[PDB]
């Protein structure tokens, strides 16, 4: 009775029959800010039916030598739906929100996935390889869009952090023999009650197949992952003109 | 005035002194906090979280570093032959190294209280099979046998709906705190060997793949706690930074 | 990489006639990061015109530019010539930024 | 006033090392960015890096990657670019520019310009 | 009530624990249905078996403390962040404030992302062998945006409002004590994003991951004298950190630093974070 | 009295510090308390999870 699962928020539902429980990321429910931890000085903005809903990015193949995929908040959304037109013509944001991913395969298959939420998840570079280059990330990379970009080095996460101990952040597993879908729910975590949303990423969602993907052959070789994310609840204050990044 | 005298310790900066010393700013105010979510009050609150252990540390897999996390089981032909053994002790160098535990105890002396080690199967949905996890207090080295391991803490887990178990390491010493086991004098504060067995074969039917993994995931207990803090090896500084 | 053919390579005319010097750019790009530079002979390179329209301070207000996607052009029209120099055009939308090919004026 | 202020012409034989400095004074060294152009006879001016002196990150171009690197130092506001592995077609004339800030991203003021030129 | 749909939770709080938990004794246990050592780890939540549901105990009544592991505890020791030497020729130098150029003291305020506390710092100066020789020394802390010094005998030395120390070699160390200075309501290590606004080109590529939140200005130090000084100086920072408030743990770098500013490392060899063996079998 | 300015002021810590200077920034650190939260890193999960029950029934 506890596997199957429907969440519903907008206009839009999600059902799943082979779920592991929902997690709540620091035991924190998003929610509105306070007028004792407000700053500005205007009244905000809160669509929250046209905001407020489930959008589906693009899908990735895991085949069976992948490295891994990363995602950033809230440069995910700000090219699509309502959400992406607010966040053009406001200076300051502040939302929650809520990732449900989905990868099902059939009962010969076998593997896992990680998939983790990472807070200020700065990238790095190898430096030349040598070492002595002050080198940077390009604009790709900090900042993808909605597709999404792979890890070079999975092992270090990019950032000379382990992945083995990635599991002291909010996560949950992909056991391709248990469940089939993984959800957490984020609250706003900032120094600043509001910020902007082209200039600040507040977290990045890692998914990394730890147990390789494996199969006989004759079966299915087309094993997709979809990500889907929702705004919990968003507000918006500074209205402007359009400033598109 | 007031007539005084000076001790010996007069002029001495210890660096772990804990003194009022005079401001620079009169009148100022920081800024008001805010609510933050996930505000850390003890170390040992994250010291309870389960991270990868690195059972799989070859030599061979240094070049391919992914393959460390993750340890393989597969169809055997003998019986009760074993998979995998390490050591349990967390302050050494090995397995524990890759965790948030075996990373914070780096930071202490002496450590107390129980573990715990948690195995999850990735496997397929078809496939089963029965494994024997044993702990052994210290004394001897690895046993040779299955016969010989199960006289210790042991327990035997099912691969099922439910894909997890976990095998307390329980507190078993002569002293109440127990510093950190090296080679030579120091290995009086062992704490054991944990090993791995095939209960029955790893059993499959015909279509689904003949080798499946194994992750191992290692956490503490409530009654664990740390004293006498000081520094890591686990970072050093051979060249100046930029 | 982005080639800029600057054209022509020599040019002569009179005081008060029209000077016409054309970039044509092998793509399409954003119009506000196109410069143009001026260099005295035997001294440091000066900046005439950003935004392909405006000019900095100490610059007389003759020079001026239009152009859009793979032409570019800069027209100065007016009789003194106390300033006989080399002129590049230099982009900056892409990556490396890379100047043209230079143009260089004699009077008579 | 806000003038550039570059080092002299220094003559060295193919196969050595060579630095050049240029130093700035009258502003903020930490607030803007600083940039090199190599100008060659016969070529049009081609740009080698540009260089951030508040965090020491650099930049180069994939032709010049290999053949010179940037450095700066905060304290004494000087940005000092180092040439390796010189040979005969390195003899050029190389400014160092800042970048401008009510400007679209456009170098406005230029050094002396310093010359290098290589033979036995 | 003309419209109906425009009128229209914590998980757990906190409490004291000064020891560790005592252990109550427990007997075998036969049956069905129950079972508390089959967990599930795919739901992200840690385990929550003890040690009387998997094995029989004795009842143990322990008096360890917790006090230890505080962060109060862990962070209340000085460690150096600065050497700064007066060979720079001039009498006087100017440091600009980064106290993450050691690798000792940058691993352990990296664990956590956002971090609120008060300083406390003091001064070692000496000869570059350890020599002491009497010499009056100034320090001054300039904050960002005030003028700062250009010479020896500059305008800027006067210091009507910024604060300044004056200390000869020949004493203890100068301590003083900082507030909470930040426009923000913590620092915070890690920022993920561009400061400014505009296009970003190559040129903005070099701006990636600076918190302007975190710049403090320069530090300042010269001595007092007019003319040259015939001694050279040796200047080491320490410091403690007290009042600590911390939020959002993170996973400890296992890689060594290269530089002051960004994560880089090197790529060519990655260090294993664990020292490896020969067979699997055999410890 | 003094103005009260300490970086923890809101959720303060125990009642032991000294202090001679009217900032109380200045002031000494003091004992630590022993509160911890341990359930909300290691149980952050909606639905509740006893020990005796089987998880994913
Ligand atoms: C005469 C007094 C001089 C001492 C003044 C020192 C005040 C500065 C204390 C700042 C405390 C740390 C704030 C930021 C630390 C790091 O430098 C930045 N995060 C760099 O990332």
């Amino acid at each position: 009775s506890d596997r199957v699962a429907q969440l519903t928020i907008g206009n839009s539902t999600i059902t799943t029959q082979e779920a592991a429980n929902i997690v709540i990321a620091y035991g924190e429910w998003p929610e509105y800010c306070p007028d004792t931890d407000a700053t500005a000085v205007d009244k905000p903005t809160r669509p929250d039916v046209s905001v407020n809903r489930f959008f589906t990015l693009d899908t990735k193949s895991w085949a069976k030598d992948s490295k891994g995929w990363y995602w950033k908040f809230p440069d995910v959304l700000t090219e699509v739906g309502v959400f992406g037109q607010n966040a053009q013509f406001h200076y300051l944001y502040r939302s929650g929100f809520c990732v449900h991913v989905q990868c099902n395969a059939s009962k010969f298959h076998q593997g896992a996935l990680l998939v983790a939420v990472l807070p200020e998840y700065v990238l790095g570079t190898i430096a030349g390889g040598t070492g002595n280059e002050n080198s940077h990330p390009p604009y790709a990379t900090t900042q993808p869009g909605q597709v999404g970009a792979v890890l070079t080095h999975p092992y270090v996460l990019d950032a000379g952090i382990p992945l083995s101990q990635l599991t002291v952040c909010p996560h949950q597993w992909i056991n391709l023999r248990t469940n089939n879908c993984a959800t957490i729910i984020v609250p706003y975590m900032n120094t600043v009650p509001f910020d902007s949303a082209l200039n600040h990423c507040n977290f990045g969602l890692l998914v990394i197949p730890v147990v390789p993907l494996d199969f006989n052959a004759g079966a299915t070789s087309e094993i997709p992952i979809t990500v889907t994310i929702a705004p919990m609840c968003a507000e918006f204050a500074g209205l402007r003109q359009a400033v598109k990044q | 005035g007031i007539p005084t005298e000076l001790k010996p310790g007069t002029n001495q900066f210890l660096t772990t002194d804990d003194g009022v010393s005079a401001p620079i700013l009169p009148g100022f105010h920081p800024t008001p906090p805010i609510h933050i979510p996930g505000e850390v009050h003890n170390l040992l609150e994250i010291c309870r979280v389960e991270t990868i252990l690195e059972v799989n540390n070859l030599k061979t897999n240094e070049t391919t570093p992914m393959q460390r996390l993750c340890f393989p089981v597969s169809v055997q032909s003998k019986t009760g032959e074993l998979c995998a053994a390490f050591r349990a002790d967390p302050g050494r160098d090995g397995p524990w190294q890759s965790t948030i535990l075996g990373q914070l105890c780096r930071y202490y002396t002496q450590w107390s209280g129980s573990l715990e080690v948690t195995f999850m199967f990735a496997g397929s949905f078809m496939a089963t099979g029965k494994m024997l996890i044993a702990y052994t207090p210290p004394g001897g080295n690895v046993p040779a046998d299955r016969i010989t391991a199960m006289l210790g803490t042991h327990v035997i887990w099912d691969f099922g709906l439910q894909s997890s178990v976990t095998l307390v390491v329980p507190w078993i010493s002569n002293t109440h705190y127990r510093a950190h086991a090296r080679a030579g004098y120091f290995d009086y504060y062992t704490t054991g060997i944990i090993t791995i067995w095939y209960q029955t074969n790893y059993v499959v039917p015909i279509g689904a793949p003949t080798t499946a993994y194994i992750v191992a995931l290692a956490a503490a207990q409530d009654n664990f706690t740390m004293k006498l803090c000081k520094d890591t090896e686990d970072i050093e500084q051979t060249a100046n930074i930029q | 990489e982005i080639v800029l053919t600057q054209s022509p390579t020599t040019m002569a005319a009179s005081p008060g006639e029209k000077i016409t010097i054309t970039c044509s750019a092998s793509s399409s790009i954003s119009s506000n990061y196109l410069h143009w530079y001026q260099q005295k002979p035997g001294f440091s390179p000066k900046l005439l015109i950003y935004r392909t329209s405006n000019l900095a301070s100490g610059v007389p207000a003759r020079f001026s530019g239009s152009g859009s996607g793979t032409s570019y052009s800069l027209t100065i029209g007016t009789m003194e010539a106390e300033d006989v120099a080399t002129y590049y055009c230099q982009q900056g939308s892409s990556i490396p930024h890379t100047f043209g090919g230079g143009t260089k004026l004699e009077i008579k | 006033e806000v003038q550039l202020q570059q080092s002299g012409p220094e003559l060295v034989k193919p196969g050595a090392s060579v630095k050049m400095s240029c130093k700035a004074s009258g502003y903020t060294f930490t607030d803007y960015y600083m940039k090199w152009v190599k100008q060659s006879h016969g070529k049009s001016l081609e740009w080698i890096g540009d260089i951030n002196p508040n965090n020491g990150a650099t930049s180069y171009n994939q032709k010049f990657k290999g053949k010179a690197t940037l450095t700066v130092d905060k304290s004494s506001s000087t940005a000092y670019m180092q040439l390796n592995s010189l040979t005969s077609e390195d003899s050029a004339v190389y400014y160092c520019a800042r970048r401008g800030y009510g400007l679209y991203y456009a170098m406005d003021y230029w050094g002396q310009g310093t010359s290098v030129t290589v033979s036995s | 009530d003309p419209i109906a749909d425009m009128i229209d939770r914590s998980l757990t709080a906190l409490q004291v624990l000064p020891t560790a938990a005592n252990t109550e004794a427990s007997s075998h246990r036969l049956g069905t249905g129950v079972v508390p050592a089959l967990q599930a780890a795919e739901t992200g939540a840690s385990s929550n078996a003890s040690d009387k549901n998997l094995i029989e105990t004795r009842c143990v009544l322990n008096h360890h403390s917790t006090q230890e592991t505080a962060i109060g505890n862990f962070f209340s020791r000085a460690g150096l962040v600065s050497i700064i030497t007066m060979p720079n020729t001039d009498g006087y130098v100017n440091w600009d404030i980064d106290l993450m150029g050691y690798a000792q003291l940058r691993r352990k305020c990296e664990l956590f992302t956002y971090m609120r506390f008060d300083a406390e710092f003091t001064f070692v100066v000496a000869k570059p062998n350890g020599v002491l020789v009497p010499q009056l020394l100034q320090y001054m802390y300039v904050p960002p945006g005030a003028p700062k010094p250009t010479s020896r005998d500059s305008f800027a030395w006067q210091t009507a409002t910024n604060p300044s120390v004056f200390v000869k070699m020949t004493d203890p160390p100068a301590q003083v004590s900082v507030p909470f200075m930040s426009p923000a309501s913590a620092y915070q290590w890690f920022y993920d994003g561009y400061p400014t606004f505009g296009e970003h080109l190559q040129a903005n590529d070099l701006d990636y991951g600076q918190c302007p939140n975190n710049m403090m200005g320069t530090f300042s130090i010269r001595t007092v004298g007019t003319e040259k000084s015939p001694h050279s100086i040796t200047l080491r920072v320490y410091m403690r950190i007290k009042h600590v408030r911390a939020w959002i743990p993170r996973p400890l770098r296992n890689q060594p630093y290269l530089f002051k500013t960004n994560p880089n490392y090197k790529g060519n060899d990655i260090k294993c974070t664990s020292t490896s063996r020969d067979k699997i079998t055999t410890l | 009295h003094e103005n009260s300015n300490s970086a923890s002021e809101g959720s303060t810590i125990n009642y032991t510090t000294i202090n001679y200077y009217k900032d109380a920034y200045a002031a000494s650190a003091g004992r630590q308390d022993m509160s911890q939260d341990p359930k909300k890193f290691t149980d952050p999960v909606m639905d509740v999870i006893h020990e005796m029950a089987p998880p994913l029934k």
